[PDB]
């Protein structure tokens, strides 16, 4: 019988129970925006979580937004592209959160959301 | 007779009905459908002076179409079409007392189901429909690209609210978005409302606090009067907490569509529950089909709906999931879609499966219903054999390995259990739920 | 297994249900009944360790008695006992949830019926019950010794508000006591409410002036919302006049219950309309008998409520059933009336059945006979269809009520004498006489 | 004569009432019993045409059972049966008024004492009852396995609202889990109800900030009107603070039932206070024993109420204590308990014993009452030689000690003193104590 | 003084697209614009309750980036959030629920809602500390030829 941990594996959803995604499995995950047709796009964050500071009625909740990194990338065709931007974030903000979130022009959404790079030490 | 039209152009504002006929034997089908027709309609048994008073004409019923049932000889679909002017504006209350309310005693008929409506977009318009719907809830939960996972809480009854509010904790902080009240829990003598209420916002936000992620648990609104329910919707709406539940067939339309408005202007989502539905909705030859029960939910609002386990037929699940989520569905006769159903930008609702579920269950329901879905547990978590907490992850973690496997390419129905032997190989969790459930 | 108990003996606060299950074949009797008592309680398809949290053997659901039925092969009979606790007061909402809210789709059986239900006093008592019911009813309208008669306006859908005000009049002024709006008739482009609701209450006042006799129109409170209901009957409240109307099944309990308090609070009658129940109460197999919604209004709350037509529908011995739970203290179990529980209500008041489809004079001797004084006559064509008019078609139907009870109060058989009684009073009516040539017996 | 039915068997729905009955001279009992049978039913002294009009046997008090009282030659207990239909459903008030309205003027009574009532599920079930009850309350305070701690704040009258609350502060974080508002404390002159709130729940948060364990405080809501009562329960609620209370002899059942349906709307605990229950309660031949106003206060609603010092008769307290916390009671003679009672799931209340009781009565009150009781000290505190957070300090000392010693199997009637004189050897707040007061 | 703000214009960014935008992805491009040095971002007056953005939401979502954008940069901002309806009690309840989530304006188009509605909402909100954005949508209807009409400056005293 194991104990799921109470500190130290907080949570940025979706694929973020799964061990941290290696460069060739999240070269992946950015081909299946690119061949969906959506948008990818880089954010970036000092503060990994949701939280409630300036109001906590139902559905308000803080850190929800993170910063966008540049801009989303239209029409790009090649995952690298997105990976070496994620690398440019670590360089610039050394202990920043970065994540990729995918723009769906056809339902007019954000529909993807996951974490790229989680600073150690965290 | 004069209620079957065959030659009738259907109006882009008539509601429409398809229904299945069982007449009498002796009973054609051209007057069981005249009968369906005038009986949910104008139809009366002796002629009165007050006719002549108005233009009967144009709030007749007409069927206006009528063809075979495959593997049946005394069976038809019956298309009927209402005028625009029968039903009270924003009302599914009227709109089922005006269709249904007669006709399925008709002695000339052995049976009757209701199968499909074309709610037209006139009548729509009038609705609010869903408080928030399936894109605003993604938005406002902060949660992308997979289904949403949560846990009933068992025993249903038994528990103090305290005790209720600590599995509800365990199973949160596990990984799953919800956890939710049984549909029988309301208010009882063990656990009144307001306890249960105190209890599990303390563990939503100690679990949401711990994981970094928002959670939710679908707090009962169900009640005997209206008062009831709102004053419960009230005091979640004092707690802050992000979504409430409601059993919209026991409570009912009128009921329902007052809490549909109140949380849309409270903010709040609101799980639906459709205890009761089989009363209606099982048996082949009599009563009403889900998808009927389902566009009325729709329209009637709710953001969330209970509509299976897929663990019926295929076909039929997909259909009505279509008419639930999409803005437009084509009619397609495989998938028991009988009309055109065009919703005009009203939002979607999420459908949820439950009913036995477990996590060799997950690549089949990830296939199924794709993202826009809430899986639900309920016996698949509690019955882990290392508690809930260990259970919501290992549920969780096959999830996940399901969308990253999908994502990738990978056929979930042919290397799902290969996509789930290879996450047991770095989750403890998930090799212990693996063997206690097998397949 | 564990939820079949054929020694239990029922508690005195226990609900009982009385189902008829068709299993699958190959499915023994027994597990199916158990299964029925697991599935609408504690049956759930793993073990929990929290069930080590409390004691389950207190909220089991518990099928303790089994019997084949005559009439068919693969269907029996199933028992089962609920626990008092299990149920929130007042709620007729968490009553349905808890026993038909999941059993019907279980697989191992082909269809189930709920036929009866056994509610017990100390459930009943957290339920107002009617606003009024049958005496009181009686007591505010001076009415006594007959059938309360009644009409509904058709078409239902296609007059103006004052053109349908006018057939009330019409039909009060000659004889009727009430006048009905037709289930479908809410609030409608070319019939707002609020309108209808002025003209009617005009109409109202004109008969009750001109005939001496207290007059009512069931006005719909039906609505789309519960805000919507209750500013119908906050503005009928306002009229003054004595009664208002509302589906319970499309509207729902947790809004009729809402009504049937407001009535009670405000001296409303409530008359309730039954719309949808042959969805769920037509088939011998499968869904709920009558009788289940009929007990369930009586909790909610309504002071008449829509019992058929029995008259050429169904079976005689089983309306009578339903009857006398609708308006009786105490019931006896009667298996040839349908009635599987001995049903105490301990003092709630009862409700008045309204009889209505399709019938016209020639009806009123066995409509009288099978009902009895406490149930409304509901006419419609029966009225609006006497070639003089709402008039003369109301009075034809009075005065043929109206020899009926004289003839039955005189010790004459109805069922055997009605025409003979018809026939005569035909001498000095000309109303009825008219309405005699046109409809036949 | 006609309302003495020995024969009569008590139907399930029937309130019954064992009254103590004690006759002029030349009275035998079974006129007597019928009298109070009579009179407390539809005796009158002519007869009256209306009786006609409906079936007074009906409507009939019977008294069925006579039997004589231990040690007196002119006292009975008689049985009487009331019907379910006399009473008004939720209302305590008409209860009352009903059975014991008229019958103890009686001129051919000498005294009459009513001992005891069968309430039946039919109609308890009408009743909200306790607003939380025992098993909530540990929960809400997060409070398991000993009996609860309080003080009454002295001297009553006296203080400035700071110098009381200064006094709640000193108490409560010293170990007690309450303090308490004087039964007299209301709002007057140099204390004015709403300053006291103030200062006390800045006392409360301050003591619970500082030891990490919830604390309240029993704010006395008893007013003149029900507008001024439900004011001061408002405040409580906008302070958030756990528990209110109130006096619900003199303020009254109306108020009482009030209050108690404020409580449960707005999550407030309810300690309830029987000032002036010695007018009515005291006397064995006359007037009302004690158990009846438990059970009425059980129904009317209360979380905790005030049950005596047992420092009466030891086998009396402990009937009316179950009567007071468990679900089914049977008839028990030896123990005042006249009649099964059974309260189909509604919560227990929670004894309190107080008055003049101090560390060395902690074993003995321990194992009368068990752990679901509150010990509320009142000079027990407020009397220790270095003041109240050591006094509050010396209690929570004693008690714990008491429940160890319990716990692992030794036992408090013989051993108390023992167990006491061992905790003064490590607690020197105790040994201070224990020399101050001296058994 | 309210806002502190002295010594220049303020600056603000209406948000675009008006219509195709969740109400999320529309907070979301405030965020930024706040962030980078605006005073305020605004709702386009065709901007009030819609299919896909329904005003509550849309509300949510800017406040969450008004409060983030302000803790970052340590400025006061401000999104001006229309209340532009189709009846005063829905006028009112936008303000309302403004009123509740504490954000410093709100806005109307006051031709078009009309006068007698643009008085009632600058009461309410002088009574509740709000300031009032006023767009002149479809002024040019009135005051754009020389010959008919009303000029700008009337339309302009009467606000
Ligand atoms: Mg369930
Ligand atoms: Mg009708
Ligand atoms: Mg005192
Ligand atoms: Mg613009």
């Amino acid at each position: 019988m194991q104990v799921w941990p109470i500190e130290g594996i907080k949570k940025f959803e979706t694929l973020s129970y799964l061990p941290p995604l290696s460069t060739e499995a999240l070269l992946k995950q950015v081909d299946y925006l690119i061949r969906s047709k959506w948008v990818p796009c880089l954010e970036f964050s000092k503060v990994g979580f949701i939280f409630r500071e300036h109001n906590a009625s139902p559905g308000y909740y803080d850190g929800r937004y993170w910063t966008m990194w540049k801009l989303p990338m239209f029409g790009c065709t090649d995952a690298t592209q997105v990976i070496n931007e994620v690398e440019e974030v670590k360089k610039e903000y050394p202990d920043a959160y970065v994540r990729i979130i995918g723009f769906d022009n056809m339902r007019q959404v954000q529909c993807v959301s996951f974490i790229a790079f989680k600073p150690p030490g965290c | 007779l004069t209620y079957y039209t065959p030659e009738y152009e259907t109006k882009d504002t008539d509601i429409l009905a398809a229904f299945r006929v069982s007449p009498q034997p002796g009973v054609p089908p051209e007057e069981a459908g005249a009968a369906v027709a005038a009986e949910s309609s104008t139809g009366t048994w002796t002629t009165v002076w007050t006719d002549g008073l108005t233009s009967l004409d144009r709030y007749k019923g007409r069927c206006y179409h009528i063809e075979p049932v495959a593997g049946e000889d005394s069976q038809w679909i019956c298309y009927v079409a209402y005028p625009l002017d029968l039903f009270e504006e924003g009302s599914v209350t009227n709109m089922f007392t005006s269709i249904v309310g007669n006709v399925f005693g008709f002695k000339a008929l052995r049976a009757l189901r209701l199968e499909d409506l074309r709610i037209p977009p006139t009548y729509s318009k009038t609705f609010q429909g869903p408080p928030h719907g399936i894109q605003v809830e993604r938005d406002k939960l902060n949660k992308y690209g997979r289904p949403l996972l949560g846990c009933t809480i068992k025993p249903k009854l038994g528990l103090s609210a305290k005790n209720y509010g600590r599995a509800c904790y365990e199973c949160l902080r596990g990984g799953l978005d919800f956890t939710k009240d049984d549909e029988n829990v309301n208010s009882q003598p063990f656990m009144r409302w307001r306890d249960r209420f105190v209890f599990c916002a303390e563990a939503i936000y100690k679990s949401q606090a711990e994981t970094g992620e928002i959670k939710g648990h679908y707090l009962n609104a169900t009640a005997g009067t209206c008062e009831e329910m709102i004053k419960r919707a009230v005091f979640a709406r004092e707690l802050g907490v992000p979504i409430v539940m409601h059993d919209y067939l026991t409570g009912g339309f009128t009921a329902n569509t007052t809490l549909a408005h109140y949380c849309r202007d409270n903010g709040l989502l609101l799980h639906i529950h459709r205890a009761m539905h089989a009363v209606i909705d099982r048996q082949k030859n009599h009563g009403m089909h889900f998808r009927v029960l389902a566009k009325a939910l729709r329209m009637s609002g709710g953001d969330h709906i209970h509509s299976g386990t897929v663990v019926g037929e295929r076909e039929m699940t997909l259909g009505f999931v279509d008419l639930l989520r999409d803005d437009f569905i084509e009619k397609d006769r495989a998938r028991g879609i009988f009309f055109t159903q065009d919703w005009v930008s009203m939002p979607g609702v999420i459908p949820v499966a439950s009913g036995g579920i477990h996590v060799w269950h997950m690549p089949a329901l990830t296939e199924i219903f794709g993202d826009d879905s809430v899986l639900q547990f309920g016996g698949g978590t509690l019955g882990h054999p290392w508690g809930n907490a260990p259970g919501a992850a290992a549920n969780r973690v096959a999830l996940e390995a399901c969308v990253q496997a999908r994502n990738e390419g990978r056929d979930l129905a042919r290397e799902g259990n290969e996509i789930i032997r290879a996450a047991c190989k770095w989750s403890p969790e998930l090799a212990a739920a693996c063997e206690v459930w097998k397949a």
